[PDB]
């Protein structure tokens, strides 16, 4: 599996899912990227940029290979959203209030040519931005939401408007559709999800969509909606500014139950507690705040220079050594109680500065165990006579399989626990191993 | 009478007198490849036009180290009409070799016609996205100059420099921001292209915007680091 | 259309180009014909050049992109010479039209907007 | 606006329709007696004109086609019986600055039919 | 005080120093671009947030 | 293994001493010295173009990427060893060589770029009987022929 992201710059980042690190940062040749999409055969990534350009990127070489293929015919307005018809056409909604169809068919004279343009009903007071377009295969149509709240269904072949709805009271940020194109769902700033349907045979014959229902389930705006259907799965997953994830059913959207996931599920923890010194240590992005409890006081607050978020932190049983581990570097601090506060000093360990830290634990006040992002496990004595090499720990090799090929991170050490000389590692696949250090 | 002053870079001279100009020695005496002026001091010098071409627009702007010396072999990418290529040939003299690559046929005819009389120019009529096609003609080169006005200039220079350029050789690229995003300040586009070159492997040494000669154009000079 | 015809505009840009050409025809800011477009390119008094992609043979038009590349003048292709002639305001088909230069022109804003939209194609 | 005849084909009953030109390429079609909004047809570009064509299907049955033209010359043909979906789209040869479109030689909005067989 | 500390931090974090006509720019470390995606272009994507929080949407 | 280098003067097949040289990643460190490259690679065969027309025909043959008849003869002069690795600079040329009858194997990779850099750097030293000036003159004539053929001219 390959994962690509755009983050408000000119660069598409392809991720290394084994380590969770940027495998490649490919700078698209023109402008700040607003939209990303992939074609049906998954060979090409189309990115729609701030200066009006749409750029095709051949990713068919393999994981880590991205190449510039074609820049389609340019325009003046920002391409806010993108979609594909087969491998043949690219549809893009723009900020001038209109939807454009480009031909991406090679071996044709129309290649890269802007075939069609269709203007949505503008807002009288202000601008109109087409925030989302999706393509419906079964009924050859384009579904669009704009800033006025209107959902429009367009005949693709003639590039005309079949049907229009004034459903939302605000922006329509996101759209989705089911597998058979029987249902189309829309959401935006209005905080309601709207279901439009063609489920009945008369509606399928007449190609007429019906504003079937709406549901108010989010406290703030909705930025993303997506849907999945299989034999064991039928659900619609949505999220936005409320920072919480809501799960609905697709076929039973109006009737069936929904679940709001907790905003924070601490699978990876950002708070530790030191029993001996009665301390609570919490680390946000570049900040480590420590409280004493006896009644609660903020004894120290550490602000770190590096831009990477702190992945983990570990505090010594006596409370002196604090190891702050990022996927970039790892830094060690000595904390000395000076009055109410603690004076913090930084100890320079070259191995830890060069070492990416996934998981870190302590044997004692001196020795630590680190599982790196490269899955290697080793032991550092910290204070020592000289700067000797850290002790490497032998590990069994997990047998590669179909899931290990497909999802890359499962054959990597996920949990690490230690007590005295015994340690336990567990992989993502479910393998548990005991290390006698 | 006029005086010939040796410029910092080798093979480049400055005429001094009532009127001052930038000049190069003429390989073929008594002939002008285009409508440039000739000064006879004997030895004959052709006059550069920094408004017409971008390389010694960079020289007049004061580039530190040009990577173009009379001993060196240069790969010129984007050689339309051979007008700047004739002066690069004059700089590299008879010993040096300039491989001038051009895609379009209409400047291709006149590039061939000028390389007919100029011996050290090896003309290539072939698209620059594909370095593997003209790999027979090229050996190793000391420097790579780029004048293509394309969005993927960094990719083209990467492909050519990985394949033909020696270690510690030079890359000199002319960047226009209009063939890139062009709706932001040109400095942003120039920073993006420098970062792209760093990603490719070219470690940049300097950058020089070409006012008043060109608008929103820069010359980025860097060194190839194969290691 | 012919492959040599480049850059050919789409329907919306063709609409805007032909509207500006009609306004210039009413303001007498327009030169019609490839010979007169050549003259305006030589004299330097042309804003941009519009050429009809369905000229047969196209090589009557093809000398104008070379001059436009020399003098750095934008040029564009519209599909129909009949449409171009009707926008130019004459009873004959027109394969090349030139928008002349005038700073006191009332249509200056439209001319400079369409000129930028043409330049984005030439990029 | 223009007035035309529409056969509903649920009961094969013919009623009059009022077709109004609006903004953003819109044509709104209303019942002539109820005044209800039957349907709407949108073309792209600045709509300049429209007209009505009739096509006989069978004995006592016919279909109504809306032919709409914008200023560019692109012409849309909608089938008003099939919810106003597009039959076809074409382009006027030459075609710039179009103001009027008009069919003729049969039943027009200018000259209507006195019975369904005369369509 | 606090303003002086902020000025000292800004002078430390500055990566471009001008010397007459010339201006020396720091080449960034190769580790950061490898370990992270590039930093977001602040104004362009702030336009979207301003649009979503515009006043015509009475948002309380 | 074997590597294939196309020059202006003629085709050449160079016998690299190690078959694992193609898979090896120390090529940049090992091939820095001209003497080291000349020691590492030996000339198995050097098949020149007898005629300028034959040189141009082989040139646009490599341009199109198809294997020419003279190149097919040079490849048919293969070693007795089975599944010998051939290194081809162009991927579609490697595809054509694989499509043609070949007991030997073919490999084209980005690792081979350093190797091809070494041979292109020390080609007149490696190729016997060819001066640098002679190679430059051959390249000039071939370039003018290719340009005149690609244009009408």
């Amino acid at each position: 599996l390959r994962l690509f992201s755009i983050g408000g710059s000119t660069v598409v980042t392809e991720w290394d899912l084994a380590t969770g690190l940027p495998l490649r940062n490919y700078d698209c040749n023109s402008g700040v990227i607003w939209s990303i999409s992939i074609n049906d055969s998954q060979d090409k990534l189309s990115v729609g940029c701030d200066n009006g350009t749409v750029v095709l990127i051949d990713i068919s070489g393999g994981p880590g290979v991205l190449e510039h293929d074609t820049i389609l015919m340019r325009q003046e307005a920002r391409v806010l959203t993108l979609a594909w018809k087969k491998d043949d056409f690219v549809i893009g909604g723009c900020s001038d209030g209109r939807i454009r169809i480009w031909s991406a068919q090679k071996n044709d004279e129309n290649m890269g040519r802007l075939l069609h343009t269709m203007k949505v009903d503008k807002a009288k007071k202000e601008s109109t931005l087409v925030w989302s377009v999706i393509y419906l295969p079964r009924t050859d149509q384009i579904a669009s939401g704009d800033s006025t709240g209107s959902i429009k269904f367009w005949d693709f072949q003639f590039a005309t408007l079949n049907q229009s709805f004034k459903a939302h009271d605000a922006d329509v940020l996101c759209l989705t559709t089911d597998t058979d194109n029987n249902y189309v769902f829309s959401a935006g700033v209005d905080r309601k999800i709207f279901q439009f349907s063609q489920n009945t045979n008369k509606s399928q014959k007449n190609n007429r969509w019906v504003n079937s229902s709406n549901r108010l389930l989010h406290g703030n705006d909705i930025r993303a909606i997506c849907a999945y259907q299989s034999k064991g799965a039928d659900f619609l997953v949505s999220g936005g500014v409320e920072k919480t994830l809501v799960i609905n059913s697709l076929t039973s959207f109006s009737n069936g139950n929904y679940r709001k996931m907790p905003t924070v599920e601490p699978y990876s923890k950002n708070v530790l507690v030191n029993k001996e010194q009665r301390l609570v240590v919490s680390w946000s992005e570049s900040t480590v705040k420590i409280w004493t409890m006896g009644n609660y006081k903020l004894v120290c607050k550490l602000t770190l220079k590096d831009d990477q978020n702190i992945s983990t932190c570990s505090l010594s049983p006596d409370g002196q050594v604090l190891v702050v581990g990022r996927p970039s570097t790892t830094k060690v601090f000595h904390l000395q109680p000076v009055g109410n506060k603690l004076k913090v000093t930084k100890l320079d360990n070259d191995l830890l500065l060069r070492t990416s830290t996934k998981l870190v634990k302590f044997i004692d006040n001196s020795k630590i165990v680190i599982c790196s992002c490269e899955d290697d496990v080793f032991i550092v004595d910290l204070e020592s006579e000289e700067d000797e090499k850290p002790q490497e720990v032998e590990l069994l090799e997990v047998t590669s399989t179909k899931s290990s090929i497909k999802v890359p991170y499962i054959n990597r050490i996920n949990h690490l626990e230690v007590d005295q000389n015994i340690a336990v590692i567990s992989r993502g696949c479910g393998v548990v191993d005991i290390l006698d250090l | 009478k006029v005086v010939i002053e040796p410029h910092r870079h080798a093979g480049v001279y400055i005429a001094r007198g009532k009127e001052d100009l930038l000049v190069t020695k003429n390989m073929a005496p008594g002939e002008s490849v285009y409508g440039e002026k000739r000064i006879s001091v004997k030895v004959e010098y052709r006059v550069w036009n920094p408004f017409r071409s971008k390389l010694a627009a960079g020289i007049m702007g004061g580039l530190d180290e040009l990577f173009i010396a009379p001993g060196k072999k240069v790969l010129y990418l984007g050689a339309a009409s051979g007008t700047s290529v004739s002066h690069v040939s004059d700089v590299v003299g008879p010993e040096g070799v300039v491989y001038a690559v051009e895609f379009s046929h209409r400047p291709g005819r006149e590039l061939i016609s000028m390389a007919k009389k100029r011996p050290n120019i090896i003309p290539i009529i072939e698209d620059a996205r594909h370095p593997q096609k003209y790999r027979m003609l090229i050996g190793m080169v000391d420097c790579v100059f780029a004048d293509v006005a394309q969005p993927d200039q960094a990719r083209i220079i990467a492909l050519n420099s990985h394949m033909f350029l020696k270690d510690q050789g030079g890359v000199v690229i002319s960047i226009k921001a209009n063939c890139i995003d062009s709706t932001v300040d040109a400095e942003t586009v120039f920073a993006r292209e420098v970062q792209k070159l760093r990603e490719e492997r070219i470690k940049p040494l300097e950058q020089l915007t070409l006012e008043p000669y060109e608008r929103d154009h820069c010359i980025v000079v860097g060194r190839y680091m194969r290691s | 259309p012919n492959p040599k015809a480049f850059p050919l505009a789409d329907a919306a840009l063709t609409q805007q180009i032909l509207d500006v050409v009609q306004q210039a025809a009413n303001l007498r800011q327009l030169k019609k014909g490839a010979n007169e477009a050549t003259k305006t390119l030589n004299r330097g008094i042309s804003e941009f050049i519009i050429m009809a992609a369905d000229c047969e043979p196209i090589e009557i038009l093809l000398h104008l992109p070379l001059l436009c590349e020399d003098k750095n003048v934008p040029y564009v292709f519209v599909p129909s010479r009949v449409a171009l002639g009707r926008a130019c305001g004459v009873s004959r088909p027109v394969i090349a039209a030139s928008i002349t230069t005038n700073d006191a022109s009332a249509i200056k804003t439209q001319i400079y907007a369409v000129k930028d939209k043409i330049e984005t194609l030439l990029i | 606006f223009k007035v035309a005849h529409l056969q509903n084909s649920q009961t094969n009953s013919v009623h009059g329709i009022v077709l109004l030109q609006g903004n953003n390429g819109w044509i709104n079609i209303l019942h002539s007696t109820s005044g209800l909004w039957l349907m709407g047809c949108k073309i792209e570009g600045v709509i300049t004109d429209f007209c009505i064509d009739y096509q006989p299907i069978s004995r006592g049955k016919f279909r109504t086609i809306l032919i709409a033209v914008n200023a560019y010359g692109e012409v849309w043909e909608f089938d008003l019986n099939k919810n106003g979906h597009v039959i076809r789209r074409w382009k006027d040869q030459g075609g710039v600055g179009i103001t009027k479109i008009q069919v003729g030689g049969g039943t027009t909005t200018t000259c209507p039919a006195l019975q369904i067989s005369k369509i | 005080i606090k303003t002086k500390k902020r000025k000292t931090l800004k002078n430390l974090r500055k990566d471009s120093v001008k010397r007459g006509k010339f201006r020396v720019q720091l080449l960034s470390t190769t580790q950061d671009s490898k370990t992270l995606p590039p930093k977001k272009e602040s104004s362009i994507i702030r336009s979207k947030d301003r649009w979503l929080n515009r006043k015509a949407l009475n948002k309380g | 293994a074997y590597v294939l280098t196309e020059t202006s003067a003629g085709y050449a097949l160079l016998k690299a001493s190690d078959k694992k040289i193609y898979k090896s990643s120390s090529l940049i460190q090992d091939l820095d010295s001209s003497d080291k490259v000349l020691k590492e690679f030996k000339i198995a065969a050097f098949s020149k173009f007898n005629s300028a027309a034959n040189a141009l025909e082989e040139a646009n043959s490599i341009i199109e990427g198809k294997v020419s008849s003279q190149l097919e003869k040079l490849l048919e002069e293969i070693k007795k060893d089975k599944k010998s690795t051939l290194i081809v600079s162009e991927t579609k040329l490697a595809n054509a060589i694989n499509k043609l009858g070949l007991n030997f194997n073919v490999v084209s990779d980005a690792v081979t770029l350093d190797i091809y850099r070494a041979i292109k750097e020390y080609l007149p030293e490696l190729l016997p009987g060819m001066s640098d000036n002679d190679l430059s003159k051959m390249s000039l004539g071939l370039a003018h022929s290719i340009g005149r053929h690609k244009l009408k001219f």
